């Protein structure tokens, strides 16, 4: 790892700033671009929208952050029933056989961009049911997953890292800046 | 004249509806459709005629209740085969 | 004619619309705050500051996201949809009471019923060119329900023009200058919002747009821009029927400030009903709309037919 | 060659499959013109010899598995060679575009210097790629009939049983058929060397 | 009126304006066979009904009958006031007697 | 001139009515020639009282009807054509660059508007849409009007028995 910086060590450090990209572009254009990017990405890391698909146990702690205790209205977080409308799925249970062609499906109806939160030891990994005959093993075999969260029945707070780590992902994506190296 | 500059095009669009009412490239509800476009032509040509009269365009909506309970009952005479003649009577080019 | 007439109408109606447009946004803001507080759940907070700028996060999100469609050969029936259902609630708006003359609607009502009247006929077409029977279904149910209710709120706009004499929207003011109307006509106030949260999806009457019996009853294959007109289309009609409870009821007091405050108090009133009733259903709710709302409709009626006719006596 | 010299040179004629750059460039509405594909020659001229995504992608996986494919030009072409006329009407036979009400009509790309226009525009006001790939440089791609080279070796010999094109093609193309006017598809003609001889003299 | 057509018009052109400009701004991926399908919950996938069409019917006669509602607003003090009353009483007796009578058969 | 940009465009949805087939297309097409209609019917009138009525009883009341059962007799969708659209605003254009190069005031209906009138009319300066719907509810012209529900009514029972529900 790193050493997380000494607070007489972080006092010479300076302000990170909002932008990962920072403010020290060369050229004008270059520098609209991300600055177009760091709008966008505030945009869609300012409101995603999770699709409601809960397939088992982990689902009853999805529901958890949107209980009054942890509150995920106040992240742009709130559920969306269609999958057209909505921007995340989290694979938040047991994917088994006759579930896949459902969840690709679903993912496939989904529009791009597409993040995918795989919550759960089923999910990720195949889990508790790895060795049965009707579990797939994790769900990366089929829909590509981009956050994994790993309790078994992740704590709310761990589902909700999950989800702010998703934002910083966000918050980092490089798509006009890539298109004016493209 | 008279008739060549006013009133001559609900004529021609009623004459238009006409063909289209009774061609045989059309179907039933084509039929339908074209029956109430020639009801809109034929309240243009009564209002025409309505308003060189002052205080007598009441008769507006009489009309209007006539050629309206006229178009439910060709709708529900047509949707009543449904359960005899299938779905498929809809696409039916003669009679 | 004189010209500046129309350029302070195009600037009026130009300004009318803008400022429509950000108070849909700012209501969507506001309906996700308190319907949170509805619950014990705090709502929008931690985007920029103290959640401001949250529908702005929505409408860069929703006209960035990928236009998808219901089938891919042909689908510009898709787009007709959100287009009117847009410029029918942007346009709905200009019967309005103003004071200051923007446009001198003698028959407001009856504009307002057109405008409702189209609302089947925009959400029809955003039914069927969706190719799915969820939205199909979805689009037949609120069809059903707006033709239900359009009868009903025809009789009680129909009830309310029989006390003011006329059809301007502006002789709802002479006839407030002494109380409001709430006073009078508080069962037809109780059916006014009835009528208000059916004509325009809300909660109580959402079997048409609910999440729970179908998942989207016509936004089901509605996304990424489609469904950002759809919404603003929806909450100015929210904003619109918050108006006109405000211009009946509650005096029109157009100029004074007290007359906002009392919009977005309906406009929570509204939020205040989205968070609390649960939803009925096809049978219960053709029961409402035929029987008990028309039974009440018809009879008031008479009632107001009797007392016009006892007032014109005496006066 | 003359940086890695035992290097496979794969060389695909023009390759069809799903999300291509073939079959949709074929199917966008920004190729047609007013319900009417423009063709070179009306198409009769070119004769193009298509290959699938999956048979040359076992073909690269041939060459990679086995070492005797160092520094050898394969020449990856599908199994029958068709002229781009009958290949465009048989596609549109696919996709419900042979009925009478639709107006289908193929004519001469020489004659009509405005889809030229179109093209050069659309590659000039795209800022990424241009929509449906309609740069000039795929007009002249498909302007250039597909000729195989005797004594250097073709597909066939890595080992790879070739897709036919019948088979695959009316699955690509069933989401873009059209929807059917209120009012099965025949095969293709294959050209043969000799007809193709009489074709070219 | 000749206002009317030229705000409707301008607030049409405006939202076709800025629904094209979103069009543009969208994200512009590869189109695919199974994200063109219409959405059917999970698994991949009706008839005429006659009673939400004589609820249609039901709309249409009711509307028919609000719009003679409609103009004895106005007519209440320029016309015969005993006409207007037994006109008045007899049209919304008559409308509520075959409310009660449909509701009863 | 907006009497005649009205001609033009009841022309140009009139002949693309004739041209075209798929019934919602149909459907579409009249609900959108009732407004330029409901609009021509307005100019030659005192005032658009029965251009809300024609609005209210047609399109937002019986027109749904034939959308609805357009709606489900149709399972596929538009073929759109550039073609028809582009002979569309090609004639419309020609039309309205006629109606520029034409004398609107022979042009114009001679039917009088409210503004028309005379200004020593008295009886223009009463109230809107008065005197024209008077004859509705006065002896002895009420017995259409009370025949009329009853009509309505009658109409409703030949409905359900013709349906067999
Ligand atoms: C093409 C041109 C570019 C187009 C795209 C622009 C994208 C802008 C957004 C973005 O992502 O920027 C990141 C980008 C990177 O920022 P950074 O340098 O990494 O972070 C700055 C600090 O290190 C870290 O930030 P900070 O800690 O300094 O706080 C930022 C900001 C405080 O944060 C905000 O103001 C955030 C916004 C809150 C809005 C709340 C109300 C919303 C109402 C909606 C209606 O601070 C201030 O504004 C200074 C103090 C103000 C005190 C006011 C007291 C009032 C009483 O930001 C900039 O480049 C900033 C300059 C450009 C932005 C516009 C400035 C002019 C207009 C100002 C508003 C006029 C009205
Ligand atoms: C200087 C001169 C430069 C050269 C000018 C050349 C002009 C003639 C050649 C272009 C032409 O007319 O091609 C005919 C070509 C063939 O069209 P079509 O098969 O007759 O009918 C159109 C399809 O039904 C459309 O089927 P779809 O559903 O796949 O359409 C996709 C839709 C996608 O629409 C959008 O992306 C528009 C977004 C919303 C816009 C606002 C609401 C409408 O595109 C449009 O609606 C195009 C406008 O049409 C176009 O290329 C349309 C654009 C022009
Ligand atoms: C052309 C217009 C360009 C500016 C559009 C507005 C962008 C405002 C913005 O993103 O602010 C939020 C972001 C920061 O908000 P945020 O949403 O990234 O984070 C909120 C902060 N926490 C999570 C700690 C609660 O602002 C900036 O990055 C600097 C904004 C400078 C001023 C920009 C205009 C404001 C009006
Ligand atoms: C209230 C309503 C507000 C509506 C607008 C809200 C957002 C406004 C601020 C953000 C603007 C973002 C513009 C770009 C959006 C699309 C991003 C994208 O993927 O671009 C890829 C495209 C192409 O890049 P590419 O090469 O990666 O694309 C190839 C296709 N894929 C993605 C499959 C690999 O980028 C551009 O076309 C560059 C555009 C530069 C100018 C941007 C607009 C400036 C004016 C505003
Ligand atoms: C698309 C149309 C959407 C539905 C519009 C319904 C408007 C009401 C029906 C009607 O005839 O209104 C008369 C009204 C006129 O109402 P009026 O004549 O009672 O008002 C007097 C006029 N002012 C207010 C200026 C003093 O005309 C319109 O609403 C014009 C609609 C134009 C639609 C353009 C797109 C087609
Ligand atoms: C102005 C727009 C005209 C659009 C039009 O006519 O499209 C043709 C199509 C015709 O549909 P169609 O499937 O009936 O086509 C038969 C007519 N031909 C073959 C000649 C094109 O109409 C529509 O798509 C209607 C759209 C809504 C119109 C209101
Ligand atoms: S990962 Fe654990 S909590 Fe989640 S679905 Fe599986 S067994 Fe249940």
């Amino acid at each position: 790892q790193q050493t997380l910086p000494v607070a007489e060590v972080a006092q010479n450090l300076p302000k990170k700033g909002y932008s990962p990209f920072g403010t020290k572009q060369s050229s004008v254009a270059e520098w609209s671009l991300a600055r177009l990017d760091d709008l966008l990405n505030w945009g869609r890391k300012g409101s995603i929208w999770p699709l409601t698909f809960g397939l088992a146990c982990c689902a009853v702690e999805m529901m958890h952050i949107a209980a009054p205790r942890y509150d995920m209205d106040r992240y742009g977080v709130v559920f969306r029933a269609s999958p057209r409308q909505a921007d995340v799925i989290i694979v938040a249970g047991t994917l088994t056989n006759k579930m896949a062609p459902a969840l690709r499906k679903v993912y496939d109806q989904m529009p791009e961009p597409r993040w995918v939160i795989s919550m759960g030891s089923c999910a990720n990994g195949g889990g508790y049911y790895h060795y049965s005959y009707s579990v797939v093993r994790g769900c990366d075999r089929i829909i590509p997953v981009d956050i994994y969260v790993p309790g078994c029945p992740p704590t709310a707070e761990a589902l909700m890292y999950g989800v702010l780590q998703l934002q910083k992902k966000v918050k980092r994506m490089k798509t006009l800046q890539m298109w004016y190296r493209k | 004249m008279i008739m060549i500059l006013y009133w001559s095009l609900p004529m021609i669009l009623f004459i238009l509806g006409l063909f289209c009412f009774v061609s045989n490239r059309k179907h039933l509800l084509s039929m339908l459709l074209s029956l109430e476009f020639i009801v809109l032509m034929l309240f243009f040509m009564l209002f025409i005629y309505l308003n060189m009269l002052n205080y007598e365009s009441y008769f507006s909506m009489m009309f209007l209740t006539f050629s309206v309970c006229e178009g439910a009952l060709g709708l529900s005479i047509l949707v009543s085969m449904i359960r005899t003649h299938g779905n498929d009577y809809f696409q039916s080019f003669s009679i | 004619m004189f010209y500046m007439e129309f350029i302070l109408s195009l600037i009026g109606s130009l300004l009318l619309i803008i400022c429509v447009l950000v108070s849909v946004a700012f209501l969507t803001l506001l309906e996700r705050k308190v319907l949170g507080y509805i619950q014990i759940r705090k709502g929008p907070n931690k985007v920029g500051l103290m959640g401001i700028p949250q529908p702005f996060c929505d409408a860069i999100k929703l006209f960035t996201k990928e236009q998808t469609y219901p089938l891919l050969s042909n689908y510009l029936s898709y787009y007709i949809s959100p287009i009117f259902s847009l410029f029918l609630s942007l346009f709905v708006w200009m019967c309005m009471p103003f004071f200051v003359k923007l446009y001198s609607f003698n028959l407001g009502g009856l504009f307002f019923l057109c405008c409702t009247s189209l609302g089947v006929y925009t959400v029809m077409v955003a039914g069927w060119s969706s190719n799915s029977n969820y939205a199909l279904l979805g689009g037949l149910r609120a069809v059903a329900q707006t033709i239900s209710y359009e009868v009903s709120l025809a009789l009680i706009l129909l009830s309310f023009i029989f006390l003011i004499g006329s059809y301007n929207m502006i002789y709802f003011f002479f006839y407030q200058v002494y109380m409001w109307f709430l006073i009078i006509l508080f069962p037809m106030a109780l059916v006014w919002v009835s009528i208000s949260l059916a004509e325009t999806n809300r909660t109580p009457f959402d079997f048409a747009e609910g999440e729970s019996e179908l998942v989207s009853g016509f936004n089901v294959e509605y996304s990424s821009g489609g469904f950002a007109l759809i919404f603003m289309a929806e909450y100015a009609s929210i904003l619109f029927m918050s108006m006109l409870f405000c211009v009946i009821f509650l005096g029109c007091d157009v100029f004074n400030l007290l007359f906002y405050m009392k919009l977005t108090f309906i406009s929570f009133v509204f939020i205040w009903v989205r968070g609390t009733l649960p939803r009925f259903r096809y049978d219960k709710l053709m029961y409402l709309a035929w029987k008990c709302f028309l039974s009440f409709s018809l009879n008031y009626l008479l009632f107001f037919i009797g007392f016009k006719i006892l007032l014109f006596s005496l006066l | 060659r003359d940086a890695f010299p035992n290097a496979t040179i794969i060389r695909p004629a023009d390759i069809y499959g799903s999300e291509d750059r073939f079959l949709r460039y074929y199917a966008h509405i920004w190729r047609r013109q007013f319900r009417s594909m423009p063709l070179w020659h009306k198409g009769e001229k070119t004769v193009k010899q298509p290959v699938y995504v999956s048979d040359v992608a076992q073909a690269i996986i041939n060459a990679a598995k086995d070492p005797d494919s160092a520094g050898r030009i394969y020449q990856a072409v599908g199994p029958k060679r068709y002229q781009l006329s009958e290949l465009v009407d048989w596609f549109h036979r696919l996709m419900r575009k042979d009925q009478k009400r639709w107006g289908y009509m193929r004519y001469d790309m020489r004659w009509d210097p405005t889809f030229l226009l179109k093209a050069k525009l659309n590659s000039f006001i795209c800022p990424g790629t241009p929509i449906g790939g309609l740069h000039p440089a795929r007009i002249e791609r498909e302007a250039v009939t597909d000729k195989v080279l005797t004594g250097v070796p073709t597909l066939e010999d890595l080992g790879v049983t070739l897709t036919t094109m019948e088979q695959q093609v009316p699955w690509e193309l069933r989401p873009y058929r059209a929807a059917l006017y209120y009012d099965t598809p025949s095969p293709p003609k294959c050209i043969e060397a000799r007809d193709e001889l009489r074709l070219f003299a | 009126m000749f206002s009317i057509i030229f705000i409707a018009l301008l607030i049409l052109l405006i939202t076709t304006i800025v629904m094209f400009l979103a069009s543009i701004l969208s994200k512009k991926a590869l189109i695919d066979r199974e994200k063109s399908s219409p959405f059917e919950c999970g698994f991949d996938p009706l008839p005429f009904s006659l009673r939400f069409f004589l609820i249609t019917i039901i709309f249409l006669i009711f509307d028919v009958e609000i719009a003679l509602i409609l103009p004895m607003i106005i007519i209440m003090k320029y016309s015969n006031i005993m006409i207007w009353t037994i006109t008045s009483i007899i049209f919304i007796l008559i409308l509520l007697i075959g409310l009660y009578h449909e509701w009863n058969q | 001139m907006i009497q005649l940009m009205l001609y033009s465009l009841i022309i140009t949805t009139s002949i693309i009515f004739l041209n075209m087939i798929h019934p919602l297309a149909l459907g579409l097409t009249l609900l959108i020639q009732t407004i330029f209609v409901c609009l021509l019917t307005g100019l030659m009138t005192k005032s658009f009282w029965y251009s809300y009525i024609l609005f209210l009883i047609f399109l937002g009341g019986m027109l749904v009807l034939f959308i609805y059962v357009t709606s489900l007799a149709s399972n596929e969708m538009f073929n759109l054509s550039m073609k028809l659209t582009l002979f569309s605003s090609l004639i419309l254009i020609f039309m309205l660059i006629l109606s520029f190069i034409m004398d609107k005031t022979s042009s114009s209906l001679f039917l009088m508007n409210n503004d028309m009138q005379s200004i020593i009319n008295m009886n223009s300066y009463f109230m809107e849409n008065s005197l024209s719907l008077n004859k509705l509810y006065n002896f002895p012209t009420n017995f259409i009007t009370i025949l009329l529900m009853n009509y309505l009514l009658i109409t409703l029972i030949v409905i359900v028995k013709i349906t067999k529900l």
